[PDB]
Formats: C-alpha cells, sequence, structure tokens
RNA sequence: GCUGACUGGGGCCUGUAGAGCACUGAUAGGGCUAGGGGGCCCACCAGCCUACCAAACCCUGUCAAACUCCGAAGGGUCCCA
RNA sequence: UCGCCUCCUAAAAGGUAACGGAGGCGCCCAAAGGUCCCCUCAGGCGGGACGGAAAUCCGCCGGAGAGCGCAAGGGUAGAAG
RNA sequence: UCCCCCGUGCCCAUAGCGGCGUGGAACCACCCGUUCCCAUUCCGAACACGGAAGUGAAACGCGCCAGCGCCGAUGGUACUGGGCGGGCGACCGCCUGGGAGAGUAGGUCGGUGCGGGGG
C-alpha cells in the first residue's frame, strides 16, 4: 500500500472533520486535478485503487501525481470482542481530506484522456469529486 | 485588457458578493484603496490576463491606471475568487512572473517520457514600460535524464531575474506503463 | 613561565657530517645529524639510492642503434 | 566574547566600576536604577603619577576623597574583567569594607 | 540502602548526633566531618552505627 | 641570538613585500602558533598510561605537553566519556622557531624517505598541517626509552590568508614541497 | 451589614480554534549529489555514463493529541464602579 | 491492574474520567554538596600519523540543536554545563 | 551648548550577519618586555606586571549598501463570546460583537540617558 515508514506514536485519536481544506486547493503540478467535495478519511487501498485505475486507463503514458497521504492510524477491535481492554490494533492508514483538496492530478496526457482518467478514479473514492484544470491557480504575481 | 473598478466606502464585504461583485484592493508605495469589480466580468479578463499581463483598471475619475494581480484569495470549497489584490504599476523596477513558453518536441518525449513543466513562470524584476510577453525556451534535445532549468534561459533586454537561479524549471520524466505491485 | 617540570634549556652542539649547522638551543649534544646532505627542494636532492654500482662501462649505447630499418 | 560581566551579581546599590587600560585606569561610582554616574576619577587623564600599580593606589583615594564629600560612604566594588590583582587599588574611607 | 548504609555522627568530644548516609564500597570507609553540636556547638564528628 | 629568527626578519620578510606586501608592517605573513597532537600510536593509553610520550616528546620540543581526554560515548573504539587519550602541546614564540628550524633543517631529515611535503594541504589563513607517519624516529634521539613508535601530527598556524601568502612564507622560509 | 450572582473599565496571567513548518517527527515529486548494482573501461592515479537503489541539502506540494516561528475568540484573577 | 513521577487526552487559569494513548520510580552522589576563580558546546566545511562516518589537533562558520547521573517535560551558556 | 573618542546602563534585530569606507592627533587596542605581584591541565595565547621603539594590519569605533536575517500593513479569509436555524449523518448556514496565521505593498543596516578625556 502506501504508509509512513516511521512514527513517534502508533495509534492516534480520531479527531474531527470540520473546515475547508487548510491547503492543497490549487493544481500546483499537472494539467488536470481531482478535487474533493465532501469530508472523509481516504484509505490507502482507495488511493491505490484510484491510481492504478489511472495508470491503467492511459496505458503507458503521462505522469500521475498523488497529492494526499495516508499517515493517520485507523484502528479496530478484534472481531466480536467487548468494549474495554484498551485500544484496538491498527487496521490501516488514512488521509484526512476536507472539501476543496485537490487529491490527484495528471500531466502529459490528452484532455479527453485526463477526463475519463480522473472520472474513473473518482468512482473508486468514497466521496463526491470534481475534475478541473489549471486556471486562477497561478497563485503568484 | 480593460477591467473596470469602483470605490468602496466600508460596508459589509459579504454583501458585495452576495450581490454579484468581487471585493478587492489597490496599492503600491503610495495609494491603497478598497475597490471592487464585477465578478462575471473580472473572470473573463483574468482567464487570459492572469498575472502575466497588465490589467488596466479604471474608475469614476476615468483614470485608466495600469496594474497586475498580486494575489487572488480563493474560497477553498466552492473554489472561486473571493478577493483580489491589484498592484498599481509605476516607473520603478518591479518583480513579476513572466510566462515560459517551452517550444519544441523534446527528444525525450518521442523516445520515452513526459515533459513535466516544473516552472511555467519565473519571477523577474523589470520596468513597467518594458514588460516581456513570454520567455521562450528550447525544449528539444532534453532526453529522459535530468533537464535544463533556471540559469538556462534567454533573458530579454533589461530583464534579469529573482530566481536561484538553480531553481529547476523543467525536466523530462520517463512514462508510466505496466508492471506494478512492489510489496508482493 | 611555569616552575618545575619544564626541561632544562641549554645550548650544546649540532655536529654535522657535512659542516656545522643549527646553533645549540635544544637539549641534545651528540647526534647522527645530516641536515640534508642534498637539501631536496625540487632538485639538488633526489639522490635516488639506486645507482647501479658501476653503471655504463658495459652493455651501453651499442648493439647497433635503430639502424637502416628505414629500408 | 570573553563575556564575564559578573557585575550582574550586583544588588545592594552603588558600584565602583573600574577599567584596566594599558596607559590609564578609569573608575566610576555609579548608581543604577537611576542610570546615573555620581562620582568618578580617572588615571593620568586626571594627572598624578606615572607608575601603574602606583597611579592606581592613588587614583583611588582621590575618587574616595570626592565621594565622601557627597556622603556616599557605602558601595560595592566591580571591574568587569577585573581579577582583583596588581592595580588592586586599596583605599581608606568609602565604607565598602572591601 | 544495602550498600549505602545510613549512619550517624557522634560529637567525639562526647555523645551527640546528626546522621546521614554513606556508601561503603564507592570511595569510602570511616566518616570524619565538621558538624555544629547542641551540647556546646563547634566540633568534629565520626561515624557510629545505630 | 636565535637561529632562523634572522631568516624571517632578514630574509622572506622582504621578498614578500613586493611579491605581495605593501603598506603595513603588520599585514605581512608570519607564524604565531605551533601546536602538536600525538594521540598515542596505534593503540591508546590504557589505565597503565603511557606518559613516556609526555616526558620524552615533551623535551623533544623543549617543554612538557598537556593531557587531553575524550568525550561523548565510544562503543566500538574502547573509550568512554573520555580520560585520557590526548597529551598534546601548543606553544609559540621562541620555542616555535627552536622546535621547527633547529629541527626543520636537520631533524625532519634522516628519516629514510621520498620527496617533499604534500602540496595541496593548505586552506585559508594558511595553516597547512603535515603529519608524519608519527614515527618518533629522529631528531633528538638518544635511544633507550623505547616502548612504542608513537610520534605525532604537527599543526602550524600562521597569519597570512589564502595559500600563496601562507605558502610563500613557508616555502621561502625553508619548507621543501610538492611532488 | 453591600461585600453576592451578573455587568462596565483597566492591568497581566494562557497556548485551544485556526494556521504554520523555525523545532521534533511524517511526507509526494524534482533538482543537486556521499555512497552502493552496475556501465565505456586507458588500470590504481584518478576516471566516464546510468527512464534502477539512493543519502545529506535546496525547490515545489502537504501532515500532528503527546510538533510550534505564530496565534484568536474566550476564560482566570486583582482593582475601581 | 492497585502507591509515586513525566507528556497527552484536558475544550489557551486551576481541576477534570475510561480495562484511553506513550514512557519512567522503590535509586543515587563525600563529590554529583557549600563557596571563590577561570572556562564554553553540538555539529557543518576545510586541513589532518595510526585515524570508522565522531579518539585527540589546527582554521574558520555555528546562540544553543551539546551538556546537565537515570523517564518525560519545563528550564539553562549573562550557566544550572 | 555642538561634533570625536573612553567607560556605563535602558530599549532587546527596524537594535545583527555579511560585504565595501575610513579612523588614531588624542584616548583604546596591537605591540616591546616578562626581573618583579601574578599566572597556564602546556603555552605570558589567556589572566598579570613593567613599559614604550613601531601600528591601525588585527580587534574595536564610525559611515555605505539590501542580499540573508528581521520587522511588516491595508484589505479578504479562518476561527470564535452571544443569538437563531438546516442535514438521516460526516457536517453545514444566517444575525451581532471580537478577529488571526500565512501572503502581498512596504519598512530596517538602530534609538537613547548618566559620567569622563579631547576640538
Ligand atoms: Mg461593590
Ligand atoms: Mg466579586
Ligand atoms: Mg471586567
Ligand atoms: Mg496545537
Ligand atoms: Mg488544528
Ligand atoms: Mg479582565
Ligand atoms: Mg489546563
Ligand atoms: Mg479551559
Ligand atoms: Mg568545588
Amino acid at each position: 500500500m502506501l504508509m509512513p515508514r516511521r512514527m513517534k506514536y502508533r495509534k492516534q485519536q480520531r479527531g474531527r472533520l470540520k473546515g475547508a481544506t487548510k491547503g492543497g486547493d490549487y493544481v500546483a503540478f499537472g494539467d488536470y486535478g481531482l478535487v474533493a467535495l465532501e469530508p472523509a478519511w481516504i484509505t490507502a487501498q482507495q488511493i491505490e485503487a484510484a491510481r492504478v485505475a489511472m495508470v491503467r486507463h492511459f496505458r503507458r503514458g503521462g505522469k500521475i501525481f498523488i497529492r494526499i497521504f495516508p499517515d493517520k492510524p485507523y484502528t479496530k477491535k478484534p472481531l466480536e470482542v467487548r468494549m474495554g481492554k484498551g485500544k484496538g490494533n491498527v487496521e490501516g492508514y488514512v488521509a484526512v481530506v476536507k472539501p476543496g483538496r485537490v487529491m490527484f492530478e495528471v500531466a502529459g496526457v490528452t484532455e479527453e484522456q485526463a477526463m475519463e482518467a480522473l472520472r474513473i478514479a473518482g468512482h473508486k473514492l468514497p466521496i463526491k469529486t470534481k475534475i478541473v484544470r489549471r486556471d486562477a491557480y497561478d497563485e503568484a504575481q | 485588457y480593460r477591467l473596470k473598478a469602483y470605490y468602496r466606502e466600508g460596508e459589509k464585504p459579504s454583501a458585495l458578493r452576495r450581490a454579484g461583485k468581487l471585493p478587492g484592493v489597490m496599492y503600491n508605495r503610495h495609494l491603497n484603496r478598497k475597490v471592487y469589480v464585477d465578478l462575471v466580468e473580472f473572470d473573463k479578463v483574468f482567464r487570459q490576463a492572469s498575472i502575466h499581463h497588465v490589467i488596466v483598471l479604471e474608475l469614476p475619475d476615468g483614470q485608466s491606471l495600469p496594474t497586475l494581480v498580486r494575489q487572488v484569495n480563493l474560497d477553498k470549497r466552492r473554489r472561486r475568487p473571493e478577493h483580489v489584490d491589484f498592484f498599481v504599476l509605476s516607473d520603478e523596477p518591479v518583480e513579476m512572473y513572466v510566462p515560459l513558453r517551452f517550444v519544441g518536441t523534446p527528444a525525450g518525449v518521442r523516445a520515452g517520457g513526459v515533459l513535466q513543466e516544473i516552472h511555467r513562470d519565473i519571477l523577474v524584476k523589470v520596468s513597467p514600460r518594458n514588460i516581456p510577453e513570454f520567455i521562450e525556451v528550447d525544449v528539444s534535445g532534453l532526453e529522459i535524464g535530468d533537464s535544463l532549468h533556471a540559469s538556462d534561459l534567454k533573458l530579454p533586454p533589461g530583464v534579469e531575474l529573482a530566481v536561484s537561479p538553480e531553481e529547476t524549471i523543467a525536466a523530462v520524466v520517463p512514462p508510466e506503463d505496466v508492471e506494478k505491485l512492489a510489496e508482493e | 613561565m611555569k616552575e618545575g617540570i619544564h626541561p632544562k634549556l641549554v645550548p650544546a652542539r649540532i655536529i654535522c657530517g657535512c659542516g656545522n649547522v643549527i646553533e645549540t638551543y635544544s637539549t641534545k649534544p651528540e647526534i647522527y645529524v645530516e641536515v640534508c646532505s642534498k637539501c631536496h627542494p625540487f632538485y639538488t636532492g633526489q639522490q635516488r639510492f639506486v645507482d647501479t654500482e658501476g653503471r655504463v662501462e658495459r652493455f651501453q649505447r651499442r648493439y647497433g642503434d635503430s639502424y637502416r630499418k628505414g629500408r | 566574547k570573553f563575556r564575564v560581566r559578573n557585575r550582574i551579581k550586583r544588588t545592594g546599590r552603588l558600584r565602583l566600576s573600574v577599567f584596566r587600560s594599558l596607559k590609564h585606569i578609569y573608575a566610576q561610582i555609579i548608581d543604577d536604577e537611576k542610570g546615573v554616574t555620581l562620582v568618578s576619577a580617572s588615571s593620568l587623564a586626571l594627572k598624578l603619577k606615572g607608575n601603574k600599580t602606583e597611579v592606581a593606589r592613588q587614583v583611588g583615594r582621590a575618587l574616595a576623597e570626592k565621594a565622601l564629600a557627597l556622603g556616599i560612604k557605602q558601595v560595592a566594588f566591580d571591574r568587569g574583567p577585573y581579577k582583583y590583582h596588581g592595580r588592586v587599588k586599596a583605599l581608606a574611607e568609602g565604607a565598602r569594607e572591601g | 540502602v544495602r550498600i549505602k548504609l545510613l549512619l550517624e555522627c557522634t560529637e567525639c568530644k562526647r555523645r551527640n548526633y546528626a546522621t546521614e548516609k554513606n556508601k561503603r564500597n564507592t570511595p569510602n570507609k570511616l566518616e570524619l566531618r565538621k558538624y555544629c553540636p547542641w551540647c556546646r556547638k563547634h566540633t568534629v564528628h565520626r561515624e557510629v552505627k545505630i | 641570538d636565535v637561529a632562523l629568527k634572522r631568516k624571517y626578519y632578514e630574509e622572506v620578510r622582504p621578498e614578500l613585500i613586493r611579491r605581495f606586501g605593501y603598506q603595513n608592517v603588520w599585514e605581512v605573513p608570519r607564524l604565531e602558533k605551533v601546536v602538536i597532537n600525538q594521540g598515542l600510536g596505534e593503540a591508546k593509553e590504557d589505565a597503565r598510561i603511557l606518559e613516556k610520550a609526555a616526558q620524552e616528546l615533551a623535551l623533544i620540543t623543549g617543554q612538557k605537553p598537556a593531557v587531553t581526554r575524550a568525550k561523548k560515548s565510544i562503543s566500538n573504539f574502547k573509550l568512554r566519556k573520555g580520560m585520557p587519550i590526548g597529551l598534546r602541546v601548543t606553544l609559540r614564540r621562541d620555542r616555535m622557531w627552536i622546535f621547527l628550524e633547529k629541527l626543520l633543517n636537520v631533524a625532519l631529515p634522516r628519516i629514510r624517505d621520498f620527496r617533499g611535503l604534500n602540496p595541496n594541504s593548505f586552506d585559508g589563513r594558511g595553516n597547512y598541517n603535515l603529519g608524519l607517519r608519527e614515527q618518533l624516529i629522529f631528531p633528538e634521539i638518544t635511544y633507550d626509552m623505547v616502548d612504542a613508535l608513537r610520534g605525532m601530527d604537527i599543526a602550524v598556524v600562521t597569519t597570512a590568508e589564502t595559500d600563496e601568502e601562507a605558502r610563500a612564507l613557508l616555502e621561502l622560509l625553508g619548507f621543501p614541497f610538492r611532488k
């Protein structure tokens, strides 16, 4: 999958999901990008499932830029166990994405391709998405 | 590129937009006024104007002063403009972003790879009067390996730069085909 | 300064098998010496102790140099 | 920065700050909290003798002389990079006990 | 504490006490020290056991 | 009376002034310090010290050395928070000349060997720093007192700057060089 | 026997929200570049190339309850009402 | 699991729970105490006899990332080192 | 009163770092020495003493520059006392006060008391 190589703490509280995006709202790298429209924990297996979908659509071509990173520990208690006895074990890792974050984005591929490519990856994600392309993203001078 | 502005006394910015306008501001050394522009009209300009070309504003005083966007703050969600910063041009030397027009088919593409345009601009200082349009760039010749950058561009008359200039501006990276899964 | 420990400090002789040398000021009288017997700086040295005893005198520039190999 | 500045250990009022120059030996009786220098006395910059550990032994009682005229009879010593030695400058009066 | 061992300090000029801790092994054995008494005050004290 | 002394005041001093030089009687390349660390051959101290390097090497330069001690943890070097492993000696002025001069052109020699001093070895402020294969072999020998082949590493800090100003000072003072 | 809750005005005490990487860690790509597969190899004296691995470091993008260069709203307390 | 210490959870005073998250203590030091006087680190880059990539040296650059008996935090070179 | 320098404090980077000026008449420093008080884990390097040939090189003082550092608006957000609503939920919106952090324009190579020596 995709996950941190080291850590200071193996497990962490759940935290909340209010707010916009904090950052990562403009294209920055490629020509097109997939933006999140709802709050959600995107799991490593979801990210992978999307990325492969990408590389799979446009076989041998362009560059894909995964911009979200699963570094937050997802926990789960053993099958059929009661409440108590301490915190559960790490089942996987997630990426906390809030409305507006540009999760993925492609480069070096025909427009038509960028579309169907990003559309598919959307389906793999557990939230509503929107495709876009460089615009007022030139945050400069 | 002509875009009209209007003055703002000091009444709820939330209203301006809940209307159909886009609040903003004008400034440089001297002068700094709270102004605004029609949203749907300012967009049509910026789409091409961007921050690479000078946006000539106006006002009631019929004074068409030259400027260029210093920064546009977005809405994060809804992702649309929410406020603009207009920089009024003078005669003094100013630093801006001049678009790099990478022309040519890099040998690395036909071969194997994608032209990742690491930097589609480059802040450079210059004279308002003398503002370039686009700094062309020689891309043909770039193979799969590393790629040209920063200190490798034809800097027009009276236009140096505020770069490293080691800052890589482009690089050809091999393409992604099949064969995946490394964690067996 | 520092009282005690310190050496003695006294002049003696720097002998030399090739003429006098440095002026006493250390703590040793006798010694093999040999300042350099050939300096060494760039040249005047490199006395490369390889001298094939009595070089030349035999096997020298003979046997018939290159010759009319040109023909 | 040979730093030092032990003077920071100064609480009790009136510090007689000194100076060990190659030619002269200055001295100020300053009262902080007010940031004012009350009395003073310089080396040959005030004219006197010619010998180091000598001019000092007197450049002191001089300052001590003036100081008493102002009732300033109690102070604390100093000299940042001091080392209390040589030009030590002992002196009567100036109820400093030092 | 097994090795430290807590002992007292006798006035040697007579009785008295104060008491502290030692460390037999670590650089030690027999404790002599200046301590102010109560039964006159101003003397040297040795170890003991109690 | 001093040996080199003249060599620098009389010679070198002028050749530089005009080859460089100019203006001040101070901004002229000249040495100011001569330190030298042993380290303790191919095996350090040990509770049973060594100190012979001290007593001996001490007077092979005329004046006892000090004793430095490690720091930090070792692990695979055998040492600890240190103590000792050092034993070095600085020293300037007189002894600086006497040690290297009454040993520069007469001592350094003899030791069965090659060309001159390693060229590319200077830096800035011109200080150089050679470092014989330790080898306590000569000068001032007076045998006996022979336990280890411990020798040293000499450090020579000079004024000057760059490498020429520095090198010029040594080269024109009596420092055979480059291979 | 006016000191109460509550409130107005002062003075500070603080590190949450938010945000941000300067610290501690986590981070994708790129540049540059110790190494190490290894590559043309004139063979020890370096060497040259590399759509592999890859330090440290810089650039672009981010992440944190046990990170903070920064930092609200508020809250606490004392004084006068 | 049961007493004690550090950090978080704790919502910027204090306090605050759960078989919540993550680590320590049941000692030690006669010098690791008192006072007086001196001294300033870690690393980075050079240059260096054996020298790993930190032994000890020399030269710059380096406000603290070193050090402070042991956990963690706070503190600290204008010293507590 | 007014400039220069020597000691001293306050403000604690717009008060520094680094380049480039320059200064010795005086003070200061480097130096000349180290018999003497005094010293170094070893060195008069540092402390320290006695000096006075030479010097401003070093160090320091005083100017110059914006490149690093630092300072940093105005606007607009975020967030939020208090009040009132929406969504199954994850969350979100309006009213009224307060209101960042980043970013941008731009600012800065100090300001300033007391006592001394000197024009
Ligand atoms: Mg009342
Ligand atoms: Mg009350
Ligand atoms: Mg109140
Ligand atoms: Mg926080
Ligand atoms: Mg937060
Ligand atoms: Mg209050
Ligand atoms: Mg609390
Ligand atoms: Mg609270
Ligand atoms: Mg002590």
